[PDB]
């Protein structure tokens, strides 16, 4: 089925690849070519985890996790029970990730719109083969990476940070979560100011964007503006996880003590380094 | 079983119906799904259609009641590819003049959009007394070019956001005296040039025109639009 | 291509004093200076500003919050300028000790201080979320600014004051402090085994994540359909024009459905405010419920 004012963008071209081949929907969805790619990816990297189930011998999907092989293994390959499913469904996962991305630009250009949805989810992405292919193949080990479980992935976030102290310390770290509150306190922004517009008190005409820009500087003095917000909130969101890779691809490649350590290097300055009283 | 299982219990109990409303409220637009034909789909969805919801336009506009009897109000120039669902329409005819596909356009109002003080939102800013370019370059009198590294006219105004002191269009003067407007975002200000990637200096003359020359309609702006993102599926052929 | 991220072209024309309505123009400063900088991102007008009473006295009370912990890490610094800088993110000022439990009778150098600096911000905070809906109902628009306020304002009302008071011991309340209130984020948790386990630290993240997927979807979105004019998206939700057309039709193809220029927002605050709203749910329940949320999550 169709939205009422569907129909005349559902125009043949835009792809990339297979010209008209894969050029048509299934429902709302788009296919095209990466839309099978997708799916194909998909599949293969479910049956895998469903496989690693049974080996496992739990099919409750709290329970199961797929580990990657121990570190003796190097980057080298491990048997399928033994980190060789991990390291397949860790392929699939990027072909679908990717494919997913690939798809959307084709979906872009049938619409005649701007790229920057796939742009922005690239971003996603990059993390992701940062914690499982660039950080481990820099240390020299496919162990490194997280394991594919609902909590046993979370354990993995827990000894990784405590090995290095409170990982808080970690200066690109705070910097990644400043982005992830900042970025959270001005969607709640943005969403409240639009809504509150369009949406003004009973007895009141819908009100106008003039209104918003005079709401916040009545506020805070300063209104960024209709595109303005949009460009920030794509940019606090990026940004975030940008340094959330940089935090990570850093710890354990370059840098091992803990990371309260790091600050160290302000404490002590040889000038007031020796300077008696406060904290140090 | 103890104030915290329950609380979670509690929790989830509550996100469920939050998603139900949030659902129900996107589908104040485009709803009821049509078959290909313009027939009622049978197949809805199992979320129901919400209840009407009334905005008081200001400056007197009228009231907007959504969700509401909808249509296009303009003839769709496509066919269908297969007797069954699911595949492109193919144009008919010329779709950058017929308006479909990437060059679509929405029957909007023929209105300007006004700001908070019944004025025009977007102006010339040959008509806007006070208004400059601040920084950057100034591409009034530059000459603007086609994907086809052809020249097409040379800028001539900048149609400004007052309320938002943003500009939104140039005003392109072509060979033939008359002007047409270029979206900001679809063009490149450069040192000595702007250059327009989404269309070729011979489909410039195919921007839809405004019948005023100090003020643009919403509909026109849609017209504008849709036309020179078009350009990039369509103009394609000849884009060096 | 042109992406939209920077302005090409700044424009400057005479100053938007901005929307009359029902606000007391007496409490209006004047314009500041134009901002070239900001230009090239959003907007570059600087103010004016709404100063009435409320805003002075949540700048004041806030002002004295800032004051009070700023004495007591100079007195801690032994007022010597050069450690106060190089122990700057080290100085902390913390609440009375357990053994005062509730009471106000710490002397200023064990907690006292604290309250005191607590008080402030207490006026600060409280005052100013009292300014956003003053401020909103002054030009007649909707609290939503002031309700979505509200839910940070949980979260931090009960990490320092409800908490505490259930605990019975201001001791259980956040220290003033950079690295120090990092710390007491890290022994929270310790003590009350693992938050990882708390559904509700869970959920809270899940919604932190949550925001910045969706705002990198929508501020993505309305970029790429900003070639139609899609940022306007008040006109755009009283008369749908392409702009909104294409971005749902973008999402309804990538993900099997969509959402209006209306509805994104509500999506957007509710994503947003969920954070806070869960957070300040499971750190209630913290130690008041449940002590090890490992162990208790074992049980279900
Ligand atoms: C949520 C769990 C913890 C906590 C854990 C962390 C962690 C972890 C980090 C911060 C970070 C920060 N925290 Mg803290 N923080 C807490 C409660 C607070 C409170 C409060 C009123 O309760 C305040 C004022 C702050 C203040 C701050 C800033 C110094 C900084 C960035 C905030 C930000 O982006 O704001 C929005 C942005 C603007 C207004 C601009 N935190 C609670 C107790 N906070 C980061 C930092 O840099 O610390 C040094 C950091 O790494
Ligand atoms: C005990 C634990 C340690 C600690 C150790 C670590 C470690 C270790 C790491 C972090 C990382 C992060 N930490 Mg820390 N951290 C702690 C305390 C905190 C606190 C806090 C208040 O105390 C905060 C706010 C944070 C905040 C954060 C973020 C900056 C970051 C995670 C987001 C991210 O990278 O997303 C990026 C987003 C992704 C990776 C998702 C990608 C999704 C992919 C592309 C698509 C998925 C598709 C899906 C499968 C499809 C399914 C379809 C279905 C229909 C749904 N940490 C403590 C001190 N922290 C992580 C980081 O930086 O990672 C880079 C990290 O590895
Ligand atoms: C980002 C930094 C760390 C990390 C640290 C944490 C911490 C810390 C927490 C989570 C939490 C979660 N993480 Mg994790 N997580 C990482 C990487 C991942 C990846 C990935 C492919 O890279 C995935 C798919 C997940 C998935 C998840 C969810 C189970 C859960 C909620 C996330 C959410 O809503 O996000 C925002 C996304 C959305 C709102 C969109 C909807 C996405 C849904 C929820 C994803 C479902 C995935 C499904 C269970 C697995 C794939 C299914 C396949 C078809 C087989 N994490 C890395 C290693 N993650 C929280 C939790 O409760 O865990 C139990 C939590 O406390
Ligand atoms: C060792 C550390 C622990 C841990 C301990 C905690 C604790 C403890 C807490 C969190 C909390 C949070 N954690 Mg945790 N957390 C860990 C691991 C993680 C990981 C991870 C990848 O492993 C992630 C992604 C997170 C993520 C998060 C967030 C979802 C959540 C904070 C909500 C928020 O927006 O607060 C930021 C927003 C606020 C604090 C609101 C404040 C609003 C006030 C009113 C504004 C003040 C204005 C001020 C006066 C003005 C200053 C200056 C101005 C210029 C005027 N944690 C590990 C397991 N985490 C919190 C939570 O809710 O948990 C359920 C919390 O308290
Ligand atoms: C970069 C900024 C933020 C962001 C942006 C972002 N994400 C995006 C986009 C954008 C702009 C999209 O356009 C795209 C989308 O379509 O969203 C609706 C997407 C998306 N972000 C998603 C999730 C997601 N994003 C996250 C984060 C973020 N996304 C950032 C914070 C997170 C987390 C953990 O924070 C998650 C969980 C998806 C809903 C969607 C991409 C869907 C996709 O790629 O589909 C193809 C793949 C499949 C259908 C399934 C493949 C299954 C695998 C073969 C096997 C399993 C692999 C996995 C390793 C299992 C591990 C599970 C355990 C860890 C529990
Ligand atoms: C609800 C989810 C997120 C959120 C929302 C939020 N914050 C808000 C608001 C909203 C809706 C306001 O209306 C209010 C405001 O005016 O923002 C510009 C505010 C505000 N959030 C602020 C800060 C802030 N919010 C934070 C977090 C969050 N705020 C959440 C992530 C954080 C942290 C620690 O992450 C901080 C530091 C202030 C800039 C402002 C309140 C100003 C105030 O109380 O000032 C009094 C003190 C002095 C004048 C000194
Ligand atoms: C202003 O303009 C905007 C809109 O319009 C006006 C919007 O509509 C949206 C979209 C946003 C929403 C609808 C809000 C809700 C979304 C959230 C919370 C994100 C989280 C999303 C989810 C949890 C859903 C994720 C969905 C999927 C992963 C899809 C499932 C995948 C399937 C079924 C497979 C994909 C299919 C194919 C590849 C084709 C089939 C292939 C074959 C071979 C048959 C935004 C951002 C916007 O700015
Ligand atoms: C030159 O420098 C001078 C001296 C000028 C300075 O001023 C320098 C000063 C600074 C640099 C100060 C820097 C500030 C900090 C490092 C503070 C950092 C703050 C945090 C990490 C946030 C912690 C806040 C969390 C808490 C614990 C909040 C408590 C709020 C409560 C809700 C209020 C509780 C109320 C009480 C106890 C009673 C009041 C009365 C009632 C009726 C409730
Ligand atoms: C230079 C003086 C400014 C002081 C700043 C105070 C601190 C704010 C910090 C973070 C929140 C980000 C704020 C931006 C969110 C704006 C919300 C929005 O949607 O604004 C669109 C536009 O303003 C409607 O016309
Ligand atoms: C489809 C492109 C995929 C590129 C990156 C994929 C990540 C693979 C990680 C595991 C590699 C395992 N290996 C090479 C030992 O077989
Ligand atoms: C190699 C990192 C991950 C690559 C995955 C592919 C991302 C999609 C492509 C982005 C489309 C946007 N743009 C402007 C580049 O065309
Ligand atoms: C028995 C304890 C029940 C606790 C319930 C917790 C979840 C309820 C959340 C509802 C929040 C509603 N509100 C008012 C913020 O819009
Ligand atoms: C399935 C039972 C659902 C019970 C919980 C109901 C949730 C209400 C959702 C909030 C309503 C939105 N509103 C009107 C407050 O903006
Ligand atoms: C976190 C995402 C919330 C779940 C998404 C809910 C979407 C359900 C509605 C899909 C049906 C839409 N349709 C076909 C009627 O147009
Ligand atoms: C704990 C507070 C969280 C609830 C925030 C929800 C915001 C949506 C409701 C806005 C209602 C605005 N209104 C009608 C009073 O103007
Ligand atoms: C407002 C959008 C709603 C999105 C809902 C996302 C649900 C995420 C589920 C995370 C699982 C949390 N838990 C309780 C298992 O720890
Ligand atoms: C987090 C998992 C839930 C997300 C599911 C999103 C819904 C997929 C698309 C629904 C519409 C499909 N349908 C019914 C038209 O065939
Ligand atoms: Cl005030
Ligand atoms: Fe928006």
């Amino acid at each position: 089925a169709l939205l009422s004012f569907e129909r005349k963008y559902r125009v043949p071209g835009g792809t990339l690849v297979g010209g008209n081949l894969f050029d048509f929907w299934v429902g709302p969805f788009y296919v095209g070519f990466f839309g099978v790619a997708t799916f194909f990816f998909a599949a293969l990297g479910i049956i895998l985890i469903a496989w690693s189930a049974v080996l496992q011998g739990t099919w409750n999907p709290q329970l199961i996790s797929v580990y990657p092989p121990a570190l003796e293994y190097g980057l080298g390959g491990a048997p399928l029970a033994k980190g060789g499913l991990w390291q397949i469904i860790t392929i699939c996962a990027t072909g679908a990730f990717v494919s997913w991305a690939l798809r959307e630009v084709e979906i872009c250009r049938k619409l005649g719109i701007g790229y920057h949805i796939p742009f922005a989810f690239a971003f996603a992405i990059l993390a992701y083969l940062t914690l499982v292919l660039f950080r481990p193949v820099m240390m020299g080990a496919w162990g490194y990476a997280f394991p594919y479980g609902i909590w046993t992935h979370l354990d993995w976030v827990s000894n990784t940070g405590y090995t290095y102290g409170n990982f808080h310390y970690n200066p690109a770290h705070m910097i990644a979560i400043t982005f992830f509150f900042t970025n959270a306190l001005a969607l709640a922004l943005h969403g409240a100011l639009v809504l509150s517009a369009a949406n003004p008190e009973k007895g009141k005409e819908m009100r106008t964007p003039d209104h918003e820009d005079t709401f916040f500087r009545d506020l805070v003095g300063y209104s960024i503006g209709t595109l303005g917000i949009h460009r920030l909130g794509l940019l606090l969101s990026l940004s975030a996880v940008f340094f959330s890779a940089l935090c990570m691809i850093i710890t354990g490649t370059i840098w091992f003590d803990q990371w309260v350590d790091w600050w160290q290097w302000w404490v002590k300055l040889p000038w007031w380094a020796n300077i008696p009283g406060g904290i140090n | 079983f103890d104030l915290a299982s329950l609380a979670i219990y509690s929790f989830w109990i509550f996100l469920a119906g939050l998603i139900y409303y949030l659902q129900t409220e996107n589908m104040r637009e485009g709803y009821p799904l049509e078959n290909e034909d313009g027939t009622p789909a049978a197949n809805q969805g199992p979320f129901p259609l919400p209840k009407p919801k009334t905005f008081i336009l200001p400056h007197g506009r009228g009231t907007l009641t959504v969700p509401g009897p909808e249509s296009e109000d303009r003839p769709i120039a496509l066919a269908r590819t297969a007797v069954s669902e699911g595949f492109p329409h193919a144009p008919t005819g010329d779709p950058m003049k017929d308006g479909v596909g990437p060059a679509s356009w929405v029957a909007r109002r023929d209105l300007p959009e006004l700001d908070g003080h019944g004025h025009n939102k977007i102006k010339p800013m040959k008509a806007a007394a006070g208004f400059h370019v601040s920084a950057g370059k100034n591409p009034i009198g530059l000459p603007v070019r086609g994907c086809d590294l052809e020249i097409a006219g040379k800028v001539v105004d900048i149609w400004v956001d007052i309320p938002e002191q943003m500009a939104r269009f140039l005003e392109v003067e072509l060979k033939d005296g008359s002007t047409r407007l270029l979206p900001m975002q679809m063009v490149k200000v450069q040192s000595n040039r702007v250059h327009v990637n989404a269309l070729s200096s011979d489909l410039f003359a195919g921007i839809p025109t405004i019948k005023s020359p100090t003020e643009v309609t919403l509909l026109e702006e849609d017209k504008i639009c849709g036309y020179v993102a078009g350009g990039l599926m369509y103009a394609a052929p000849k884009r060096k | 291509e042109y992406q939209n991220i920077f302005t090409q072209v700044q424009v400057r024309g005479p100053a938007d004093l901005g929307m009359t309505e029902d606000v007391n123009l007496a409490n209006r400063s004047g314009v500041g200076p134009f901002s070239t900088l900001l230009g090239w991102f959003g907007n570059a007008q600087l103010g004016p500003i709404y100063l009435g009473s409320l805003g002075v006295l949540s700048l004041f009370s806030g002002l004295m919050w800032f004051f009070t912990i700023g004495i007591w890490f100079w007195y801690q610094a032994g007022w010597n300028p050069a450690v106060f800088l190089r122990d700057l993110f080290f100085f902390s000022l913390e609440p009375p000790a357990p053994e005062y439990g509730l009471s106000f009778a710490a002397p200023l150098k064990e907690g006292g201080l604290w309250l005191i600096a607590s008080f402030f911000m207490f006026v600060a905070v409280w005052s100013w979320w009292g300014r956003t809906y003053l401020r909103a109902q002054a030009l007649g628009m909707g609290k939503h600014t002031a309700w979505a306020f509200l839910s940070a304002i949980w979260l931090w009302m009960v990490l320092g004051f409800i908490r505490p008071i259930l605990m019975g011991s201001w001791s259980e309340a956040v220290p003033y402090g950079i690295f120090s209130h990092l710390d007491w984020t890290n022994n929270f948790s310790l003590v009350h085994g693992n938050l990882h386990y708390n559904p509700f630290h869970g959920l809270s993240i899940a919604f932190l994540y949550g925001s910045a997927l969706l705002f990198a979807m929508h501020g993505a979105t309305i970029l790429a359909v900003s070639r139609f004019g899609g940022e306007r998206e008040l006109e755009q939700i009283a008369d749908r024009g392409t702009a909104a057309e294409r971005a749902a039709l973008f999402w309804r193809w990538t993900m099997g459905f969509n959402a209006t220029m209306e509805g994104i927002h509500r999506w957007a605050i509710w994503m947003a405010v969920l954070v806070t709203l869960t957070g300040g749910i499971g750190i209630l329940l913290s130690g008041t419920v449940v002590d090890n949320w490992y162990v208790w999550g074992q049980n279900h």
